[PDB]
RNA sequence: AUUCUGGUGUCCUAGGCGUAGAGGAACCACACCAAUCCAUCCCGAACUUGGUGGUUAAACUCUACUGCGGUGACGAUACUGUAGGGGAGGUCCUGCGGAAAAAUAGCUCGACGCCAGGAU
RNA sequence: GGCCCUCGAGUGCAAAGGCAGAAGGGAGCUUGACUGCAAGACCCACCCGUCGAGCAGGGACGAAAGUCGGCCUUAGUGAU
């Protein structure tokens, strides 16, 4: 559960996830890496979930790096209650990922392996991704 | 009871009366603290009765 | 006038240009100031002491120092001053090469244990400090009558730039090293 | 606060409020380092046709 | 020393020249050689100058380039003697960034008793 | 009429630093002393006063290079005014019109006005 | 005490906007925290609020030009 250290304020807007992310696009650690095409709010345990089962198919060696992190909230409010009377207390922390950007990046394994094991970690995520192939 | 508005008469005009131009003393009402600034405040200013520049005593 | 400062600029000038070979007379490395730093921090509740101790130094020379004021202590008093802390005297002039060479002669043979002044000790930028653990070095002082014994520093004040020069400058002007 | 600060034939005042002194058209010129100023000047002649 | 004295120059002048109609008088002063200059109102040309670098009362002083209170104050006579020449009684007297004390004191006391009234 | 040095602006980082060199005939600055004018929360460091016997070293002024700082396109792209369209999955696509920021090419080591004094 | 970025400090009290030889820090002298007003604007349903060039008198501080009718600004308050 990747959760951000004491940030600035409590609670924050919704907003919106409009254009495609154009900087986390371009990989730095890895050879082979798994990119978003539909925009989400992913938590962190479907972060964690993902990290775990991407590791779980590494095996023999090769390395695996997280390129996205959360930082914002999202509120739930007190379960079965009217509307009004406040916002709620944060319930998890989650991260808006656009189109067209890297959530895991790998090297290190056979080519064979490395698509095997983000199956797994695409079939973990609630958003259609893909392989790519770079550095 | 802690700082507190007070009465800044005359000396420059204490209280006369008759010859229709009457006298009528002036008056400035403005605050200090009376824990700070133990002592009565003696201020030098105009006074359109004088006519002057008068030094407005301090009173209650 | 002292022995110092009459065979400073007589024979003192032209000797440090031709280890280091300077174009004018006057950027020969040489003493703007000295500051006498006394910086005590019980002398906030009882200063009788520090009252003595501005005499102490001000009966050597004849210059005195300057009651010293702490930056920030705990007080709101916004229109009036905060804490006192200690003394400290800026020397200039003739009374500057006075203090600095009886210095060397009547007060440091009274300095027990005291082989010399550390040679690699300067800031970096040709200045330096020596400190004492005692203020009654100096020739006037008498261990009896004095109030607390309170220790001290000396920071020497020079417009030279390299390390070489200011040992050398002590060395012309006549200071017992260390190695 | 002084955004703006004020120039030429232009008072200023203890809100720093920026009021005209004279007739004319307002100008808002460049300060040097990273500032704005308020002058004001009159115009010579406005013809009609 | 010269480097703190060209703010006592700023500071004085924002504020003086801030107000207009500014026939200013600008007294200068140097370890050799004192100058003074009378400038515009809207600040483009000077309207009169005087000092002991020019050619008519330097070969009447006594003093090797003239930083004294003796010259000062001739300085001061000839100052005021151009500017009524010129036409000009009030101007705005300028202390340029020297403290007003000696030889600028003795400038106006010479340039207030000519005529010259600031 | 032209060029310097000393004073005053318009113009404010195409105008600022660093590096390298150069200037004392003048002007400008550092070194001499301080009864007195006057001064140091101590100190002629500074302010001030009286003198000159040194110096272009520091500052200041002037000539260079792009090392930094600064400014900075075209093209595209994001975004968006307006007229439409696709998706239930939450935003996307089109015509018509405006158009960044960033990045890079590249551009810069001031310009220009008046006055005082010196030189052609 | 020296060096180095230089305004990230401070600005009685929350925040925002401001403030360099300063609106920040120190000293000298004082009381414009003054009477009589006021062209003209801002803000608005009304009630209310806000800025004010300038003139008149009588002062303050300065050599002078000038600056001063409270506070660096926006809260510290109630009609009849």
């Amino acid at each position: 559960m990747l959760s951000p250290k004491r940030t600035r304020f409590r609670k924050q807007h919704r907003g919106r996830m409009k254009g495609i992310s154009y900087r986390g696009n371009r990989i730095c650690f890895g050879r082979y890496a798994l990119q978003a095409l539909e925009p989400a709010w992913i938590t962190s345990r479907q972060i964690e979930a993902g990290r775990r089962a991407m590791t779980r198919n590494a095996r023999r060696g090769g390395k695996i790096w997280v390129r996205i992190f959360p930082d914002k909230p999202v509120t739930v409010r007190p379960a079965e209650t009217r509307m009004g009377s406040g916002k709620g207390s944060p319930e998890y922390w989650v991260a808006v990922v656009k189109p067209g950007r890297i959530l895991y990046e790998i090297s290190g394994v056979a080519e064979n392996i490395a698509r095997r094991a983000v199956a797994i970690a695409a079939s973990k995520m609630p958003i259609r991704t893909q392989f790519i192939i770079s550095g | 009871d802690v700082r507190v508005k007070v009465i800044l008469e005359c000396t420059g005009c204490v209280r006369k009366s008759v010859n229709k131009g009457s006298r009528g003393v002036s008056r400035y009402i403005t605050q200090k603290n009376r824990h700070n600034t133990p002592s009565r405040l003696e201020l030098r200013k105009f006074c359109p009765y004088c006519y002057k520049h008068t030094i407005h005593g301090e009173i209650k | 006038i002292n022995r110092l400062k009459t065979n400073y600029i007589e024979k003192m000038v032209p000797l440090l240009k031709e280890e280091f070979s300077y174009s004018n007379i006057l950027e020969v490395p040489k003493v703007v100031k000295i500051v006498v730093n006394c910086g005590i921090g019980d002398a906030s509740q009882n200063a009788k002491g520090l009252d003595a101790a501005i005499n102490e130094l001000a009966l050597i020379t004849g210059q005195r120092p300057v009651k010293t004021k702490a930056k920030t202590s705990i007080a709101g008093f916004k229109v009036r001053e905060g804490m006192t802390l200690g003394i400290a005297v800026t020397l200039r002039g003739n009374l500057m090469y006075s203090f600095l060479d009886r210095l060397i002669n009547l007060a440091l043979p009274r300095t027990r244990d005291f082989q010399g002044v550390n040679p690699n000790s300067f800031d970096g930028h040709g200045n330096y400090s020596v400190g004492f653990r005692e203020q009654s070095v100096f020739p006037e002082i008498k261990p009896e009558i004095v109030g607390k014994a309170r220790g001290m520093d000396v920071c020497i004040t020079t417009t030279a730039k390299t390390d070489k020069e200011a040992y050398k400058l002590l060395s012309l002007m006549g200071m017992p090293f260390r190695e | 606060g002084t955004k703006f600060h004020p120039g030429k034939n232009v008072g200023i005042g203890k809100d720093h409020t920026i009021f005209a002194l004279i007739d004319g058209l307002v100008k808002f010129e460049k300060y040097g380092p990273d500032k704005k100023k308020v002058s004001v000047y009159p115009r010579e002649i406005q013809p009609e046709n | 020393r010269r480097e703190d004295r060209t703010a006592r120059h700023v500071r004085i002048r924002k504020k003086v020249e801030g107000t207009p109609e500014r026939p200013r008088l600008c007294v200068f002063r140097s370890n050799k050689h004192l100058y003074v200059q009378v400038i515009d109102d809207t600040k483009m040309h000077t309207l009169a100058a005087a000092s002991t670098m020019q050619k008519a009362i330097s070969e009447n002083i006594d003093y090797s380039a003239g930083p004294t209170v003796e010259v000062a104050q001739k300085i001061g006579e000839m100052i005021a003697k151009s500017c009524l020449e010129k036409g000009i009684t009030k101007v705005a007297f300028d202390r340029g960034g020297y403290p007003y004390h000696g030889r600028v004191k003795a400038l106006a006391d010479a340039a207030r008793e000519h005529g010259l009234v600031f």
